[PDB]
């Protein structure tokens, strides 16, 4: 039934146009990559202050509607449609815990919803695309803040479609 | 609809498009004078239906009908298992008078053949990623039942069938959702999901497999 909605009231779509996930309480930072220890490559997805306003992601469903609900489950994904390299999915990363991470493969029914929360949306992943959803939340740490499973302490953002570009 | 043409105008006069403030989210098919089936990830708690379209526009579109409707039915074990059962009963504020232009379709009772050659229709995006003003048209042949399951593993699900995926990579795809695949000039199927981008060479896209929800469709419509 519930339509994610845009900060403009209009319809989040499916796939076609990418979004700026906006933090109510950490407008000062927006999404990016980093690393979260000695890894190398930069692949945990961050709120990060130097970067605003950020990496535009895309929800993506296999279903062939045009717009989004909060009860379908979604890729993630920064980039173009056409690329699957910036894939969000959660892997184990001390200390972070469940952290958000890129992956350059793709299921064909993502692990993440969208869900109304406060002011806005929050993320939520499903592991194993079960019924029990755990909320993204955020992890300070190097200046940054981590996208990560926290749940009960959800990271709430407000969806702005990036027409600037 | 990816690598169709237009329609000829009023050929799928069982085609409705379901719309909300104006814009096509999904499409139907008329299969009683007051019931529309769609698919169930398509379902609003309201719906204004168009009937006898071929264009958006109901004011060039003579015998066109645009119908409220509040109530609708989805099936019991809908995303039971997840994708499995997409469909939906929606029921008309009004039942609707059989035209040129508006008419009913029966439900295949037979399931799909593999190789037959079968029509889908719609108003989702074209191969250009645009909108087409027209209702679209195009050919898709039914696939075996074991190349399905082997491209949707694990989700695949004998309420599912596939269709499509040619080498003239023609497919349905957003904005499809809910409209009508006809084999045999019964319906055999609703668009369901497919693997995103659309139109990708050898990925048939799935549909509501009809010919095993016959008695619910008419359990739920005779009422």
């Amino acid at each position: 039934s519930s339509v994610v909605v845009d900060t403009n009231g209009q319809p989040v779509s499916n796939g076609a146009d990418a979004y700026y996930l906006v933090p109510v309480s950490h407008g000062h930072a927006g999404l990016a990559l980093a690393k979260i220890g000695n890894e190398a490559e930069p692949r945990a997805v961050v709120l990060d202050p130097h970067h605003r306003p950020g990496l535009p992601v895309r929800f993506e469903s296999p279903l062939r509607i045009n717009i989004i609900k909060e009860s379908y489950f979604l890729n993630i994904k920064f980039g173009p449609s056409s690329s699957d390299s910036g894939v969000w999915d959660v892997i184990q990363q001390d200390p972070i815990g469940l952290a958000v991470k890129v992956t350059d493969t793709k299921s064909l029914l993502g692990p993440f919803k969208v869900e109304k929360e406060g002011e806005g949306y929050k993320i939520v992943y499903y592991p194993e695309r079960g019924q029990t959803g755990l909320d993204i939340g955020l992890v300070h740490r190097n200046d940054k803040y981590y996208l990560a499973v926290k749940d009960g302490e959800p990271c709430v953002f407000k969806i702005r479609k990036a027409t600037d570009e | 609809i990816i690598n169709g043409e237009d329609c000829s105008p009023h050929s799928q006069p069982w085609q409705a498009a379901l719309v909300m403030e104006n814009e096509l989210f999904c499409s139907g098919v008329l299969v009683h004078p007051q019931w529309v089936l769609s698919a169930a990830h398509c379902f609003q708690n309201s719906y204004t239906i168009g009937l006898g379209l071929h264009s958006l526009e109901a004011d060039q579109e003579p015998g066109s009908q645009m119908v409220e409707a509040s109530l609708s039915v989805r099936h019991p074990e809908y995303n039971r298992p997840l994708l499995a059962n997409d469909l939906m009963l929606i029921k008309l504020d009004e039942s609707v008078s059989e035209s040129d232009t508006i008419r009913s379709i029966s439900i295949a009772s037979q399931c799909p053949t593999a190789g037959n050659s079968c029509l889908v229709s719609g108003w989702g995006l074209l191969a250009n990623g645009r909108m087409p003003t027209v209702l679209q048209c195009v050919n898709v042949s039914v696939v075996s039942e074991e190349v399905c399951s082997k491209l949707y593993d694990p989700l695949y699900h004998p309420s599912m069938f596939c269709a499509g995926g040619g080498q003239d990579q023609k497919d349905s795809c957003n904005g499809d959702s809910g409209g009508p695949l006809i084999c045999n000039g019964y319906l055999q199927g609703l668009v369901s999901f497919g693997k995103a981008p659309c139109g990708q060479v050898g990925v048939p896209g799935v549909y509501t497999n009809l010919c095993k929800f016959t008695e619910w469709i008419e359990k739920t419509v005779q009422a």
